[PDB]
């Protein structure tokens, strides 16, 4: 039995062009816990990203919280592409300001 | 108010790959206070709070190896799992723990937890009563009849409403500027017209901890559950969560909705509106 | 110490 993640990518401040903030894409909800997570700057990998120790929720789905500095303007796009036993393909979520 | 203290264990086979990893993290309410990783190069309890950096070395030489002594014990109950349900050795599995108790606000212990999930079910847990057992089917049963015969249950007991409420007490008043302090959310409601018909209104929650919140949307005072998109609360990076909820409205109607927000940080709870 | 001796399932 397997579950797949839920995605969500977002900033840990509200996003203002031109200022430093950081980039966050959260997995959750999945099983079992190997995955794959890229963040992506105009389609490219970012080399600089870290996560947070492997940890679960009450119904022992994982989570797991990719992050990494990010300035982020308007014509730059982010976003994060995702990986797991339950994807056929790689999933890439794009960066949304309001979401 | 009310307090937790838990570690989340996760131990997983890879065959072919070398010896299951084991990895425990510890939690009092939202925060992370410690990892230990046999993954690690060099694995050892490590502080991930800093309200637990002033333990002393003895805490941490005595946590490391019960730690490394746990990561030995949750491979032997990997293998004894992998045997219970007739399983081939060419196969990843993965045994997980939750164990920790709650604490009210006067430091009494509300209750207690020590239970187990293999590949992602529920397979035996310490009952409230933290003497018997319930197990899931026949192969959590054999875990239970040699649990009982060795009489775990009292010794995770003595545990439970020992150790653990005497440190979380501990940690609570070490940690007293952040684990007892709620922080409220900064709210707002954005509004993203979808076509000529409908908009969506978008209520936010930021900045909070602890994670636990309810935002709802309503329209003329009744809850619109059903119509409600609702993310799942995540973490910000800088200790805090944040999470929204959106509705998709007609247009000319946006005053008739109010979001709702419930959480330990506020005064009071707020009702906002668009604008 | 702080962390729970842990028994063989």
């Amino acid at each position: 039995i397997q579950r797949t993640p839920k995605i969500q990518v977002y900033s840990r401040h509200p996003a203002e062009n031109g200022k430093s903030n950081f980039l966050n894409c959260y997995v959750s909800g999945f099983h079992p816990s190997d995955i794959e997570v890229d963040l992506l700057k105009n389609g490219e990998r970012i080399e600089k990203v870290e996560h947070s120790d492997l940890s679960f929720s009450k119904d022992w789905s994982f989570y797991l919280l990719y992050y990494t500095e990010f300035t982020p303007t308007e014509k730059d796009e982010y976003a994060c592409r995702v990986n797991h036993v339950t994807l056929s393909q790689p999933k890439i979520v794009k960066w949304d300001r309001d979401m | 108010g009310s307090h937790s203290m838990r570690y989340f264990d996760t131990a997983m086979s890879r065959p072919g790959r070398g010896e299951p990893r084991f990895i425990s993290v510890g939690y009092v309410d939202d925060t992370q206070f410690v990892r230990f990783d046999s993954d690690a190069a060099s694995p050892r309890e490590e502080p991930r709070a800093p309200w637990i950096e002033q333990e002393g070395p003895e805490y941490w030489d005595r946590n490391t190896q019960i730690f490394k002594t746990n990561t030995q014990t949750d491979r032997c109950s990997l293998r004894n799992l992998r045997g219970y349900y007739n399983q081939s050795e060419a196969g990843s599995h993965t045994l997980q723990s939750m164990y920790g108790c709650d604490v009210g606000p006067d430091g009494r212990l509300l209750r207690g937890h020590n239970q187990y999930a293999y590949d992602g079910k529920d397979y035996i847990a310490l009952n409230e009563d933290l003497r018997s057992w319930t197990a899931a089917d026949t192969a959590a049963q054999i875990t239970q009849r040699k649990w009982e015969a060795a009489r775990v249950a009292e010794q995770d007991r003595a545990y439970l409403e020992g150790t653990c409420v005497e440190w979380l007490r501990r940690y609570l008043e070490n940690g007293k500027d952040t684990l007892e302090r709620a922080d409220p959310p900064k709210t707002h409601v954005t509004h993203h017209p979808i076509s000529d018909h409908e908009a969506t209104l978008r209520c936010w929650a930021l900045g909070f901890y602890p994670a636990e919140i309810t935002l709802t949307w309503q329209r003329d005072g009744e809850d619109q559950t059903q119509d409600t998109e609702l993310v799942e609360t995540r973490p910000a990076g800088d200790r805090t969560f944040q999470k929204w909820a959106a509705v998709v409205v007609p247009s000319g109607e946006e005053q008739r909705y109010t979001c709702h927000v419930q959480h330990e940080g506020l005064p009071k709870p707020l009702t906002l509106r668009w604008e | 110490a702080a962390a729970k001796k842990k028994y063989c399932l």
